[PDB]
């Protein structure tokens, strides 16, 4: 039995790429490092290191104000340590010379481990959810779960993953992604693919990358003195349900509506003060994919019809894969770090990839298609965010994310103005240390 | 890996497969259209690349094994799915019926005293769909005919996904701890969270 | 005549030298009336958002928002991607400043958008694949019978 | 065809090929959302008081009305407050609008129109007949997305009711393109959703017939001084053909409507002599006729 | 003892209580969702 | 002078001067006409 070498010509001749010329040596990654780990690593390491810059940069300063073992780490990924993984496959049935740490640096947990090891060095949790695509909002669910019970009063949450090879042969023959020589058949230049809620919506764009959050008590942000970017207001992860047919999207995400003034979603809101009619904008999963984008829709239209949305106070909504294009892992986290960067600055991100909105969608009312960047300024404020992601097999989430305002209000008019005083200290020396 | 000295004896080939041929060496290889038949020769000139099978000898000789002649179709598993799912999707199927059977069986009875919504799955792997994941990268890189549905296969989160699907049919929350060796535990922390 | 007007030109003197750069990120505060009550939610019970990042094909949470909420970048958008995608660097020999990293020329502030983001925006965000892999999914993929 | 390149020259077998083809065609139908977005837009930037004429312009534009876009003006205009004195003026206008949206009418007219482009006589005729609620046909010589944004930006400011836009890449020059366009203006209107997306040729009856195409003098080729004569093609004898295309169609299919051509003729042949192209040109337009 | 015998415990559930009846379960298919005490009833061996 | 610059430029008064800006600023007082009165860095050179 002899295997000869041939060749195959595949209809993915795109991706949404990191920028060429990304080093993790350039953000001053040690060589033996990178040799060590898969490329996912660098994403996840780098990362983490610019998220914690958003506040402090010591990571024992941590262990200053809480007990090492209430530092916890929830990171999610589709597959993560992909590299890693086919590095082993080919190498080993190739006899090539590849690493011994293989199998130790393809678990996907190993990448947030290496982190623990080389920065934080926490002492305390670990979990590393699996989405598939929902991952990044799967496992914030987790990060605020880790809080709340006192197990870890500090987390780190997000997503991660990369995109390789035998990435894009999967999706392309599962149908799923986008084929590319039917792009430029219908001339469509290769930023103007990825295109949500778009009546020729084709499926999605396959892309690489990492991000992470660090999510705290409220007790603790304030007494550490960091920044507070947004309050998370809730978090989940919904299934579907037993069908056979394989484009039936799941819809389970529509529990969290359930119950109306009694429902998680109203209750969230209500307990600081907010109404329903107060959600301006959800940010959509918008995979591009002609499944997706009409099912999530009918989906968040349901959601604000059961609980009350006054009619035609419609959720105005962000496609950001298409622009980033869909990271399977870190695709929410992306999501959610925009949401944020929407509740401080009030600015509504367009869908400039929009050129017509999709003729179904019109049955959805409660939803507006924003193809231009809606600026809010001082005199316009924004108040509540809602990041939705729906992964593989009947993976859905929703985290209901809400201004920073709103917690300070909570403090007294006298600890309000003493925190203020705290934050604008902090802020001053973080962008000194940035 | 080794590099041909001399150029190679031709060989028939198929014109879709010959012009992948050109793709990779041009330089190296030369394919041709036979007026005949149609079809292409491809002749791989000194200096290609070629891939020559070998051996190895290994020293684990011994691990711990699922006892000899289990089925998942002896416990009832459909053929169709034994097929499109990974060998650890087989595992994770049948613990969990088997996991229920401990005291309810049928998994809508659930739907009863709680809204679907409230159902939960919580489960862990070190690395999950590892046959699902070395059949990628042999089968791709080996051109094998290999199932489409294979990267949907190999997130280690498909496994109870297929579970949910199948069984429980539950409206409510799926994590799916990464604990390498400790998952386990570390999953039912998350399942008590 | 308005042939000899177009054909007939001038110049007026322009004297200009222009750079790019930026202070440190600042926030813009939004006017929010707000009735509450201040001891009643519990602040152990509640999850906060202290931070974020994130690594992509638009580069970091800074350049990324600036692209998709703008559409352009910055000053500091294209000096950060520019040094992320490691077009400038820093040298500490004479001369004492940044410098182009493929060429070895000394650079200021302002030519960062003249002479990079061109090809920072060819190079960054959506593309054709750039083989790092030596592989082409869509030219050529080593197949094995 | 060395010989055949002799004959006829360098940039008439160049200029001749194909362009059109079926599959890049793009249809904007929808009003419904358009309008929606339009509104708020204004709402949110609304600065100039009730005096203004564009309020009254708008209010013809956000003519276009149904259960759908009323969902949206008596929604924002039932949110709106009495927090100021744009909101006074916002919310009283707003309910004017949303009650003259529920009693709201529609006409219909089928054209096609060619040479729409950016900055014409053509584009301003697009843009009107769109404000007639018209069902129009537009042509772009250039397919690139500049052009193509320019039309979405035309169609989301002066699109009524019942108002259908479509652009399409066409070059007059080619035979192929006319036939070929016509015979997908003509076929079905008909979208078949089997295991692919297959969209069948869409059948409107042409009311209006604009041939405004105008080839412009650029010769980068040397094409210089053999234009006039190729013209003469586009400017007539394929024009004759679309004239005669569409003829076909309509007798093939069996209408009785009369397709009305507005031939564009040049003012007042032979008291110019400075023009120099339009003048004679367009003469021959009395023997068309 | 009656699943370990027959070989009954695995059952993969063509989904009945999904589109039991085609054209009102796929429009009643928002209302389950949407309202909280919407369940099974029993008797009719788990309809819904 | 100052005054009137740096209302101009309001910024200059709460950021930090650019970490390129610092390298010219030691440059300038090595190519200065007048040498320095002052100690801008301690480094090797402290001694000249």
């Amino acid at each position: 039995e002899i295997r000869v070498p041939r060749k195959t010509k595949l209809s993915r001749t795109v991706g949404a790429q990191i920028p060429t010329g990304f080093d993790p040596t350039v953000w001053g990654i040690s060589p033996d490092m990178a040799s060590s780990i898969d490329r996912v690593a660098l994403w996840n390491i780098v990362a983490t290191v610019d998220a914690f810059l958003s506040s402090g940069f010591t990571p024992t300063e941590l262990m200053r104000w809480v007990h090492p073992s209430q530092v916890a780490s929830t990171q999610g990924t589709g597959m993560g340590g992909m590299t890693s993984m086919q590095t082993m496959y080919h190498g080993n049935l190739l006899g090539r010379a590849k690493p011994n740490d293989i199998l130790q640096e393809v678990l996907p947990n190993v990448v947030a481990a290496h982190v623990m090891q080389s920065y934080v060095g926490g002492y305390g949790a670990m979990v590393h959810p699996v989405g598939a695509c929902a991952t990044a909002a799967v496992s914030v669910e987790e990060g605020v779960d880790k809080i709340k019970l006192g197990k870890a009063d500090l987390v780190i949450a997000g997503g991660f993953d990369d995109l390789t090879l035998e990435a894009i042969i999967g999706f392309g023959d599962m149908a799923a992604t986008a084929d590319t020589e039917m792009m430029r058949a219908k001339g469509i230049s290769d930023s103007k693919f990825s295109r949500a809620n778009d009546r020729r919506r084709l499926g999605f764009l396959e892309a690489q990358g990492g991000g992470t959050i660090l999510l705290a008590r409220g007790d603790l942000a304030l007494k550490m003195g960091l920044p507070v970017l947004a309050v998370v207001g809730y978090a989940q992860s919904f299934a579907d349900g037993v069908h056979t047919s394989i484009p039936a999207p799941g819809l389970g995400a529509l529990g969290a509506a359930r119950g109306g003034r009694e429902s998680t979603l109203a209750r969230s809101l209500a307990q600081l003060g907010v109404g329903a009619d107060d959600i301006a904008v959800i940010s959509k999963h918008d995979t591009s994919t002609l499944a997706n984008d009409p099912n999530e829709t009918e989906l968040h239209e349901r959601i604000a019809d059961s609980m009350g949305r006054a009619p035609g106070n419609p959720l105005f909504i962000v496609s950001q894969k298409t622009l980033t294009g869909h990271a399977k892992g870190g695709a929410a986290v992306f999501q959610m770090m925009g949401l944020c960067q929407i509740l401080r600055d009030g600015v509504i991100p367009p869908n400039r990839s929009l050129d017509c909105v999709d003729d179904e969608l019109a049955t959805s009312g409660h939803f507006v298609w924003v193809r231009e960047p809606l600026d809010l300024r001082g005199k316009f404020p924004l108040k509540a965010g809602l990041v939705t992601s729906l992964g593989f097999g009947h993976v859905s989430g929703l985290v209901a994310l809400v201004h920073p305002e709103a917690f300070i209000a909570a403090l007294d008019p006298s600890e309000r103005e003493d925190y203020r005083t705290r934050a604008e200290q902090r802020m001053l020396a973080g962008q000194r240390r940035l | 890996s080794v590099f041909l000295d001399k150029d190679f004896t031709f060989v028939v080939s198929s014109e879709a497969d010959a012009r992948a041929f050109v793709q990779f060496d041009p330089e190296h290889t030369v394919a041709r259209p036979l007026p005949d038949s149609s079809d292409w020769e491809v002749t791989r000139k000194a200096g290609t690349e070629i891939r020559v099978p070998r051996k190895t000898k290994l020293s684990r000789t011994v691990g711990a094994q699922i006892p000899t002649g289990f089925d998942p179709t002896v416990w009832g598993i459909s053929p169709d799915m034994a097929s499109s799912i990974d060998r650890v999707a087989l595992w994770n199927i049948v613990a969990t019926v088997d996991a229920f059977l401990s005291s309810g069986f049928t998994p809508t009875e659930l739907m009863r005293w709680v809204h679907p919504s409230q159902v939960a799955s919580t489960q862990g792997t070190g690395m999950g769909g590892m046959t699902s994941m070395q059949t990628m990268y042999h089968g791709n890189l080996l051109g094998r005919a290999k199932p489409n549905d294979i990267l949907q296969e190999v997130l280690p989160n498909v496994v109870a996904a297929h579970v949910m699907q199948s069984y429980v049919g539950g409206y409510g929350a799926m994590v799916h701890p990464v604990g390498a060796c400790a998952t386990a535990a570390v999953s039912v922390e998350e399942g008590v969270d | 005549e308005m042939s000899g007007a177009a054909d007939e030109s001038d110049d007026e003197a322009p004297a200009g030298t222009i750079r790019a750069l930026p202070s440190p990120p600042r926030g813009y505060n939004p006017a929010p009336a707000p009735e509450w009550d201040d001891l009643d939610v519990d602040p152990a019970d509640l999850v906060v958002i202290v931070g974020g990042a994130e690594l992509g094909p638009y580069g970091s949470s800074r350049t990324r928002f600036e692209m998709e909420v703008s559409g352009e970048l910055s000053a500091a958008g294209v000096l950060e991607l520019a040094w992320t995608t490691g077009m400038v660097k820093w040298e500490d020999d004479p001369k004492a400043g940044w410098y182009d990293t493929e060429t070895g020329e000394l650079v200021p502030e302002c030519e960062i958008v003249e002479r990079y983001h061109d090809a920072v925006v060819e190079r960054c965000g959506i593309r054709e694949f750039v083989d790092d892999g030596a592989i082409d999914p869509d030219h050529a993929s080593p197949l094995l019978v | 065809i060395d010989l055949v390149t002799a004959e006829l020259g360098s940039d008439w077998p160049r200029l001749v090929a194909p362009t059109f083809d079926a599959r890049k065609a793009v249809v904007f139908d929808d009003r419904w959302a358009s309008a929606r977005e339009d509104l708020v837009k204004l709402w949110l930037a609304e600065e100039g008081d009730i005096d203004a004429q564009w309020e009254q312009l708008s209010q013809r534009f956000e003519g276009t009305g149904h259960v759908v876009a009323t969902q949206a003006n008596w929604w924002q205009g039932k949110a709106l407050a009495a927090g100021r004195n744009v909101h006074a003026s916002l919310f009283g206008r707003i309910a004017a609008g949303a009650e003259n949206p529920g009693k709201g009418r529609y006409s219909d007219e089928v054209a096609v129109v060619t040479g729409a482009s950016k900055g014409s006589i053509a584009a301003s005729v697009v843009g009107q007949l769109l404000d007639g609620g018209a069902t129009v046909i537009a042509t772009t010589s250039r397919l690139d997305d500049d052009r193509l944004a320019f039309y979405k930006q035309l169609y989301r400011d002066h699109a009524r009711f019942d108002a259908t836009l479509w652009v399409v890449p066409a070059n007059m020059a080619s035979y192929s393109d006319i036939d070929k366009l016509v015979e997908w203006v003509g076929t079905e209107q008909t979208e078949s959703l089997g295991p692919q997306s297959i969209h069948l040729k869409d059948a409107q009856t042409p009311t209006l017939l604009f041939p405004f195409a105008a080839p412009r003098v650029a010769g980068d080729m040397s094409e210089v001084g053999s234009r006039a004569e190729m013209e003469m093609k586009v400017l007539l004898w394929a024009v004759q053909r679309l004239i005669s295309g569409l003829s076909k169609i309509g007798a093939e299919r069996d209408i009785a409507s009369r397709l009305h051509v507005v031939l564009p003729g040049s003012p007042n042949r032979g008291m110019f002599g400075g023009d120099g192209a339009y003048g004679e040109a367009k003469s021959a337009l009395d023997a068309l006729e | 003892v009656s699943a370990i015998a027959g070989g009954r415990p695995m059952y993969e559930k063509p989904a009945d209580r999904r589109f039991d009846h085609d054209v009102p379960e796929k429009r009643q298919e928002a209302a389950m969702l949407l309202s909280t005490d919407a369940r099974l009833g029993e008797n009719d061996q788990y309809v819904l | 002078a100052i005054t009137a610059l740096l209302q101009r430029y309001p910024d200059a008064e709460t950021v930090v001067l650019h970490p390129a800006d610092v390298p010219f600023f030691v440059e300038l007082c090595k190519t200065l006409g007048k040498p320095v009165n002052f100690v801008p860095v301690i480094d090797k050179d402290v001694r000249r």
